[PDB]
RNA sequence: CCAUCUGUGGGAUUAUGACUGAACGCCUCUAAGUCAGAAUCCCGCCCAGGCGGAACGAUACGGCAGCGCCGCGGAGCCUCGGUUGGCCUCGGAUAGCCGGUCCCCGCCGGGGGUCCGGUGCGGAGUGCCCUUCGUCCUGGGAAACGGGGCGCGGCCGGAAAGGCGGCCGCCCCCUCGCCCGUCACGCACCGCACGUUCGUGGGGAACCUGGCGCUAAACCAUUCGUAGACGACCUGCUUC
RNA sequence: CGUCGCUUUUUGAUCCUUCGAUGUCGGCUCUUCCUAUCAUUGUGAAGCAGAAUUCGCCAAGCGUUGGAUUGUUCACCCACU
RNA sequence: AGAACUGGCGCUGCGGGAUGAACCGAACGCCGGGUUAAGGCGCCCGAUGCCGACGCUCAUCAGACCCCAGAAAAGGUGUU
């Protein structure tokens, strides 16, 4: 009865079920609530964590000791080849939340969307969307389609954009494309429908969608760690060498009277790969990578206006476990949750 | 707001209780909640009954203030109440529904007969009126 | 009790008409319109009368916590027909020692924003309820006047001020710092 | 068939009573607009008793335990699922003819509701005393649907200040239609028991 | 060409409490709620009818698939205008709620 | 923490200080009515997603089969419950409802004078159908739209769960689709129950069946190692 | 000087349950709860000049340590806060 | 803890007091009709679904039925 020696929780139990996440790209729980005041843009995008290096900047901050000095800071960056819009939701707001007005796909779909649409690929007869691409052709079909888009400008208020990551020009093993759904926030419905009938089946760039020296934050699936005990997963003190049966377990799990153990209590289970979120993860850097053949491959990542050397953000040897960056990037002050080579939504 | 009071002379009704239907005449109050009436001429003689049974009408009565029988009796008269209670629009209403409710088994067929004949004149000439409107509207 | 009805009556000059649309009473007269709605207090209100305008209101029956309410209906009312005509000012005069209270209004009079209080960095923008506006006083030292039609408008806003020239950690026998108000009056005098 | 019974105005347990009792007998009932119950006392007093109502919680795991929903329908929902024997199966068979609503439905806004003068404020309280409104002891405490709700109602009800022009358009119409002429042969045995 | 019965509904059992008493039957006959205006009702013939999956047929003299228990107004229970009833066998308690079917034989008006 | 990075705002208010203002001719933070208001509280952010829904993709050839859709009639199996529907203003309550000249908001709606009714009769103590046995002969009142449709085609209306509704053009058709009267017959089954509807309900299984359509995808094995105690999870497997 | 109460973290008093057995101190480890609030938030009162204290209020959200002697609970001291 | 008188429980179900040894009604063969006792009649849950009568009371800790399962001194220009 009363501890004697008052000490906190060990854990947060705001993160509670220390599950394996049903998912493995990370899904944005909230994106940015809107005005329509603003001009008409994406919110999120999905990118590809190559690994990590360090830094060297003049840091401008009155006050500090830091003022006028070089500091290093430990970036990740994070391979964004550019998105292709594929799909318009909408969603009517109801008494019950959101739901799904209808969708409208794209006229003709890539591979790599349809390669999602799959459990085996090799054994199917690669026939997704092939009645779809259809009734963009047919006149009944073309004068429906376009119906409903305009029955989705008339009900629906919130409207997302499906894009998928182009496979073909990362370093990975995968050729799956990860088919996100992102919110557009820009001005009134109709005009946020009309920048998506635009641009489908095109690109859109990374630099398009975030800024330099901007604040963001990253959405993705943890390091696995598999099954760890009570003094790992939970943090626990260790127990005396002398006792029996035991070191690295937790001691007393609960009192007599309630007759049952709490959640609240620390033990044993699955450690690692849970969803997060980081929050005010700033951008250093948008990259742009290996560009026209005219000179022959420019690299020219990683040379600041105090390098003016001709390198590239790859490192020497490649980086470990990833391979070789040809794509667009977002470098990130600060580590990032994921393993590298794990698919990671950036967010404003 | 408040257009009718009781008030010594004010003939109300009588709603439900062991004179239901039948009219008074509010003689004297007596404390909050109960009221002396009597009627001289429709057969509810002089008790205290309480305001929540009664019923306030548009009839008042110039009598002095707690007087006898008779001096009501030549009020409710001298202003004849109830010739002139049977001719409102409330007295046939409360005359009709006791007509509707002996209405037997012979008489209702009558009365669904002659109803269902003038419900088609008058869907008739209602639908007579809305061709008749759009040709208003037309030019 | 349950006592047989109460009345006050109010008597109205010809430069105000009121109308009512219920237990809502709309009081015009020169300086503007305003209106209260009366629908919480069970009540009648039935303006009586050519010629003179005499409103009166009157609860019938009622428990003796419901007749303390009667008179309330009426001084209400006679506050609309006093800021309808008359409208209503509160001076407030800026008190300190040592540290002298700077004032001015952002905008228009719907903003005060006060700094200086008392040495202090930190600035204190009071906006107000719509209808009332400021002004900084003449021939007389750090003065503020509010002037507005509702008197709940006029002296709510007036709270805003004082409460916000709040000496905090202190004593407040001494340290005797604000911008309290000082009088009671009208715009328009003598009438 | 169904009785449908508009919400508002009504007090909570009165009202939670008598839907217990008809749906016990074997009838269905849906109550709509759950959102305008009143409850009698003031609104703090209505506010404390569901925030006493949310400490009630099982130490061990909150997961299983108490449910305590947020939105007025089920609010009022629970109410009558205390009034009725629902760990039976004649109980919970009378649960299952009860579909409380929140807002008016598309089956239901245009349907003729009906009211319980046994349960209203106005016949049941003493008006100078004070009642809370469900709409918001439920949205103080966790409901998110109050905004798009009283959006969808005043659409709702604009749809039928427009249905109901048009329905005393005809009312107009067919009193100046039986002016006229001749039906009058009829009229005389309507009249003689009760027009 | 029309019904001829009125509409009731079997609402439960006469019982205290805890203990029921099985042998009678407790009605409500609709549109009757004050216990003055239900002695028309008394004595009139009341009826279960109900579905099966066998054959059985009085009148027509070929079987279907409906059968019946018949009963009898008792008297009346309460002041709400409710009726308690007895039939000739118990009730089935699945028929809590369902309605049952009540005639209009001997009756004197 | 032995290296490094990140930790986030809104609401109603407690205490308390007030405003207007009675009771109690003044006064008063309170009695009705308003305000400011916080490590509390509730939500957001964040974590898990229900015997909780949603939108959409593709849907089984082969060599015979196989499966959706529409229109069918035929017989039998299982679950039983109901005996006509109301197709809708907002709401106030010490107040409401209707009809209407004039002053204004893209030929509708808001304001006021004016007239009504009001224990609600433009009354769900109600209203529309109807309690319609059918038919024949044979006259009056009404009635000039025809009304049931498996017709055909077009329109726009209804996103909170639209799955429901309104209108129009042509068409096989009726001229009895109502009320009053005339003439006379149909199982009149000889006093008797489960009658009379919803209804060619729902679910399952096959046969005779015309037309329009469709030709897949999971799981295992193998692979991977962003994952793992085992299952699960993430991937590859094109004749280049 | 009185006098009315609460509480069951003191100790008794009693002997209801347990004698075909409920493992009996302390510490360590760990979770939750209470408020009769030490500190932190917002406050009112001082014999509140300021600083520092003191006494009440809403309040259990968040904290309440490192050691020497002692088997200690308790104690007592050093030091940090 | 220990006595006096009477009843009860032990040996005893049943209706009620939500729950129950002892309270309150009433004691019991197997059943049908009737009527009550104590207690009740918004809904669990039989019965007030009476157009019940007169008043009192507002609680930001309301009150709510013998035994009986929670309160006192003192105080209130809260209301009667
Ligand atoms: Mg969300
Ligand atoms: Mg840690
Ligand atoms: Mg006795």
């Amino acid at each position: 009865s009363h501890r004697k020696f008052s000490a906190p929780r060990h854990g947060s139990l705001g993160f509670l079920p220390r599950k394996r996440s049903s998912r493995h790209r990370g899904k944005v729980k909230s994106f940015p609530k809107d005005d329509p005041s603003k001009p008409v843009h994406l919110t999120a995008f999905l990118g590809y964590k190559a690994g990590m290096t360090h830094i060297v900047r003049e840091v401008d901050r009155p006050g500090s000791k830091v003022n006028k000095k070089e500091v290093v800071e430990a970036v990740t960056i994070v391979e964004t080849p550019p998105m292709v819009v594929v799909g318009i939701v909408g969603y009517v707001e109801t008494p019950r939340g959101l739901r799904t007005f209808k969708t409208v796909f794209a006229e003709h779909i890539s591979d790599e969307c349809k390669r999602r649409f799959y459990k085996n690929w090799h054994k199917s007869k690669k026939k997704a969307f092939t009645k779809y691409c259809k009734k963009w052709q047919d006149e009944d079909g073309k004068k429906q389609l376009e119906k409903d888009f305009s029955s989705m400008k008339k009900y629906c208020q919130v409207i997302r954009v499906i894009a998928h990551t182009q496979m073909r020009l990362l370093p990975l093993r995968q050729k799956k494309a990860h088919l996100m759904e992102i919110q557009v926030n820009g001005g009134t419905v109709a005009e946020k429908l009309d920048w998506a009938r635009e641009r489908l089946e095109q690109q859109v760039p990374v630099n398009q969608v975030f800024g330099q020296d901007e604040m963001i934050d990253v959405i993705g699936v943890t390091k696995g760690k598999g099954y760890k005990g009570v003094t790992s997963r939970w943090h626990t003190k260790k127990l005396p060498r002398k006792t029996h049966r035991g070191l690295r377990k937790v001691a007393c799990i609960g009192a007599w009277h309630p007759a049952r153990v709490a959640f609240s209590v620390a033990r044993a289970g699955q450690k690692g790969y849970h969803h997060r979120t980081e929050i005010n993860k700033k951008i250093y850097k948008i990259g742009q990578g290996y560009l026209i053949k005219d000179g022959k491959l420019i690299k020219n990542n990683a040379s600041t206006d105090y390098d003016l050397s001709d390198k590239s953000i790859n490192p020497l040897g490649g980086f470990v476990h990833y391979g070789e960056v040809t794509n667009d990037f977002v470098m990130l002050k600060g580590c990032v949750v994921g393993t590298k080579k794990r698919v990671l939504t950036l967010r404003k | 707001v408040f257009r009718r009071f009781v008030e010594v002379g004010r003939v109300a009704y009588v709603s439900f209780g062991p004179h239901a239907g039948k009219l008074v005449a509010i003689v004297d109050v007596i404390d909050q909640n109960r009221a002396l009436v009597d009627g001289p001429c429709t057969q509810v003689r002089r008790q205290a009954m309480p305001f929540k049974c009664m019923q306030l009408t548009d009839f008042i009565l110039k009598f002095p203030h707690s007087a006898h029988q008779k001096y009501v009796r030549q009020a409710w008269q001298k202003a004849d109440i109830n010739t002139k209670w049977a001719a409102t629009r409330w007295a046939k209403k409360i005359e009709a529904r006791e007509r509707k409710a002996k209405m037997t088994d012979f008489d209702r067929f009558k009365v669904m007969k002659a109803k269902k004949m003038r419900n088609r004149i008058i869907k008739n000439e209602v639908k007579k009126l809305q061709k008749a409107a759009l040709l208003k509207a037309s030019p | 009790m349950k006592t047989i009805l109460s009345n006050q009556t109010v008597d109205i000059p010809e430069n105000v008409d009121i109308t009512l649309k219920g237990r809502t009473v709309i009081v015009k007269g020169p300086r503007g319109t305003l209106r209260r709605d009366f629908n919480h207090i069970n009540v009648e209100l039935s303006l009586l009368g050519k010629k003179k305008k005499r409103l009166r209101v009157d609860k019938w029956w009622g428990n003796r916590k419901e007749l303390a309410t009667v008179r309330t209906i009426c001084s209400h009312v006679q506050n609309m027909i006093k800021g309808v005509t008359l409208g209503f000012r509160y001076k407030m005069r800026s008190v300190y020692a040592h540290f002298p209270i700077n004032v001015v209004i952002q905008e228009n009079g719907s903003l005060v924003e006060i700094r200086n209080f008392l040495g202090e960095k930190y600035i204190r923008r009071v906006r107000m309820r719509p209808g009332v506006a400021c002004s900084v006083s003449q021939a007389q030292k750090d003065e503020l006047i509010l002037e507005g039609n509702d008197i709940e408008l006029v002296s709510n806003s007036a709270a805003l001020i004082q409460q916000a020239t709040t000496v905090k950690n202190k004593d407040i026998r001494k340290f005797l710092d604000g911008i309290y108000v000082s009088e009671k009056g009208t715009v328009q005098q003598a009438d | 068939q169904v009785l449908v019974l508009d919400g508002r105005g009504h007090l909570l347990g009165r009202l939670a009573a008598i839907v217990a009792k008809q749906v016990l007998l074997g009838r269905k009932v849906v109550v709509v607009r759950c959102e305008g119950i009143n409850i009698s006392g003031n609104f703090y007093r209505n506010k404390l008793k569901y925030l006493a109502f949310l400490r009630k919680r099982m130490n061990t795991n909150p997961s299983r335990g108490p449910y305590h929903f947020r939105a007025p329908s089920r609010i009022f929902w629970r109410t009558v699922r205390g009034m009725l024997p629902h760990k039976t199966k004649r109980g919970q068979a009378a649960l299952d003819r009860l579909k409380v609503f929140d807002g008016i439905p598309p089956p239901y806004d245009k349907k003729k509701r009906m009211v319980v003068p046994a349960a209203l404020k106005v016949v049941r309280l003493k008006p100078t005393r004070k009642f809370a409104y469900l709409g918001r002891l439920a949205h103080e405490v966790g409901w998110k649907y109050q905004a798009v709700t009283a959006t969808l109602e005043e659409k709702r009800k604009e749809k039928a200040k427009i249905h109901y022009r048009k329905k005393k358009q005809l009312m107009r119409l067919r009193k100046q239609a039986e002016k006229n002429v001749e039906k009058k042969i009829d009229k005389y045995t309507e009249v003689l028991k009760t027009h | 060409s029309g019904r001829l019965w009125s509409k009731a509904i079997f609402a439960g059992y006469k019982r205290g409490l805890r203990n029921q008493r099985e042998h009678t039957a407790l009605l409500k006959i609709e549109g009757v709620y004050a216990r003055d205006e239900t002695e028309f009702y008394l004595g009139k013939r009341c009826a279960y009818v109900y579905k099966a999956k066998n054959n059985t047929v009085t009148p027509g003299g070929k079987p279907n698939k409906t059968r019946v228990i018949w009963g009898k107004v008792t008297r009346a229970h309460g002041n709400s205008g409710m009726v308690r009833a007895k039939f000739r066998s118990n009730l089935p308690a699945k028929a809590i709620g369902h309605r049952i079917r009540v005639m209009l034989y001997p009756s004197r008006i």
